[PDB]
């Protein structure tokens, strides 16, 4: 059934399970024509999925020759997400495939049930969580990558750096959400905190700086100050 | 012209007739129907005055035999029976006229009702899809399931209705996924109707059965494969002309002969609103849409 505050633990057991979500597939600006009309232009996009228990990231990376002489656009791009998400389980050893994919949006669900139906017990659910996935592009390396492709590619990444190293995939999962609900927010702010001081790094082979534990929790309230203030700003309040 | 017998009538009940029906009393001497038009299929159906529930009834054709209904008090019920003594069986028909205890088939002659809603029905059809193959009659009820809502227990007592299914792999060909799920053509047409069904005749057919049974006895797993066989049309981009014009003639009748009230129940909100107004064929059902829009608006 669908994923929710009740359920949520079930995250970060050992049941194989992979987040799908699909908003940065098909990416377009919108501008003017030289007669005055609209016309858009697609970018780059990816599709994220993520395994939550281990940070790693299957980041599929949709380049703009997808659509050519295509219609109907923002329907293909839930097909194509199916057909990518299909294929990188059947990519993947047995033992590896997931036994749960969950996306983030609910018509993701009858393209992957039918891209799927090859595997009929890998069971395809629909969540009731506000996951920030959308803000994916925030990250400055997967933005990177993504913009500078040239053909469709694969590429892994591990979304945790190291910090399954040091805390459980529960208080990883909460980080990584608190970072990405933030960006989302106010992407200006969220990534002046965490570059304002040049002597913390981020590693060739990572994607956030090298915080200790004791920066990653006056980083961690900093992000919290942050979501909290716009909020009232957004209502009001 | 043909007459189905009642060896007595026991119980108060509720008997019908194709469209038709009328009350009976506790032992009032009630003998049988008479002047049932040869050519059609025709259906007997009972509910009985102390149990509004299970609706049931028969499925025959008097060309395939004599047949006659006789109440059974061990298993409660009006029971079908065939006689195999022609000479035996018109003596008890004429001797029930000459005492005039049956009810006339009461059709009027204007009207094509019962015809057009059982234009494709074949009895042939009707017994693979209720399997008890030592009778010439089928027996239905309101509770019998169908053999897909079987696979989601008893299969001697199953509707085995064709299993459609939108999401299955017969319905999808691989590496058509999105074309094949989004226009249903080639699931309709070539696994369908030139695999399954053959011709649309058998198609129509099952499609008729289905809704009469829903109609007759509320069987619910019946209004499923009703509502599925016309969502599987509605939702194809390449139909013959042929069958549209055939599905908007048989689609008008059933509308027009729904009891009112049971429009709630019977009626599938999405599956109609999607046919009449977001798929492929929303413009080529005009008398079902004209007859919907008048009679039922609250549904759309």
């Amino acid at each position: 059934g669908a994923m929710n505050s009740s359920n949520y633990a079930e995250l970060f057991n050992n049941d194989i399970k992979l987040f799908v979500d699909d908003t940065n597939v098909y990416r377009v600006t919108v501008h003017k024509t030289f007669e005055g009309n609209v016309a858009t232009k697609a970018i780059n996009g990816c599709i994220f999925t993520l395994n939550p228990k281990t940070g790693h990231l299957f980041l599929k990376i949709i380049h703009t020759s997808v659509w050519a002489g295509q219609k109907r656009l923002s329907q293909l791009a839930k097909w194509k997400t199916a057909e990518e998400v299909s294929a990188l389980v059947r990519s993947l050893p047995k033992e590896e495939q997931p036994k749960q994919i969950i996306v983030t949006r609910k018509a993701m669900l009858d393209p992957l049930e039918v891209h799927m139906l090859d595997f009929p017990n890998i069971a395809i659910r629909p969540t009731e969580l506000r996951l920030p996935f959308s803000a994916a592009m925030s990250i400055d390396k997967l933005s990177d990558v993504v913009m500078k492709a040239t053909e469709p590619q694969m590429v892994l990444f591990n979304i945790y750096d190291d910090w399954l190293d040091r805390i459980s995939s529960y208080t990883a999962f909460s980080r990584l959400t608190l970072l990405l609900r933030a960006l989302k927010t106010n992407e200006e702010s969220a990534k002046m905190i965490l570059l304002s001081d040049p002597t913390i790094t981020i590693k060739s082979y990572h994607l956030w700086p090298s915080f200790t534990d004791e920066q990653w929790i006056t980083i961690e309230s900093q992000m919290r100050d942050l979501i909290l203030t716009e909020y009232g700003r957004k209502y009001n309040v | 012209m043909n007459t189905v017998p009642f060896t007595s009538a026991p119980i108060e009940v509720t008997i019908g007739i194709d469209q038709y029906s009328f009350n009976v009393k506790e032992n009032q001497p009630f003998h049988g129907i008479k002047d049932i038009p040869i050519g059609h299929v025709h259906v007997i159906h009972f509910q009985h005055a102390d149990n509004s529930s299970m609706r049931y009834g028969y499925w025959f054709d008097c060309r395939m035999g004599n047949f006659y209904i006789q109440y059974d008090p061990k298993d409660g019920l009006y029971k079908m029976m065939e006689e195999r003594d022609g000479a035996k069986f018109e003596n008890i028909v004429h001797n029930f006229k000459e005492r005039q205890m049956m009810v006339s088939y009461p059709k009027i002659d204007e009207d094509d009702t019962w015809y057009n809603l059982t234009e494709f029905v074949q009895m042939d059809k009707i017994r693979k899809i209720v399997r008890k193959d030592e009778n010439q009659f089928s027996y239905v009820d309101s509770s019998m399931t169908t053999v897909q809502e079987n696979e989601l227990s008893d299969p001697a007592h199953s509707l085995n209705y064709t299993v459609i299914n939108f999401k299955s792999r017969e319905a999808i060909r691989p590496g058509h996924e999105m074309e094949d799920f989004l226009d249903k053509s080639y699931y309709l047409n070539t696994v369908m109707l030139q695999g399954i069904f053959k011709n649309s005749s058998n198609y129509f057919g099952e499609l008729q059965f289905a809704f009469l049974n829903a109609m007759f006895f509320g069987n619910y797993g019946s209004s499923l494969q009703w509502h599925a066989m016309i969502e599987l049309i509605c939702s194809s981009a390449t139909v013959p002309k042929h069958m549209l014009d055939k599905l908007d003639e048989i689609l008008y009748y059933q509308i027009k002969t729904l009891p009112e009230q049971y429009s709630d129940i019977l009626l599938n909100e999405r599956v109609w609103n999607i046919c009449l107004y977001s798929s492929f064929q929303k413009n080529s059902l005009h008398n079902t849409e004209k007859i919907m829009e008048n009679k039922y608006p609250e549904l759309l």
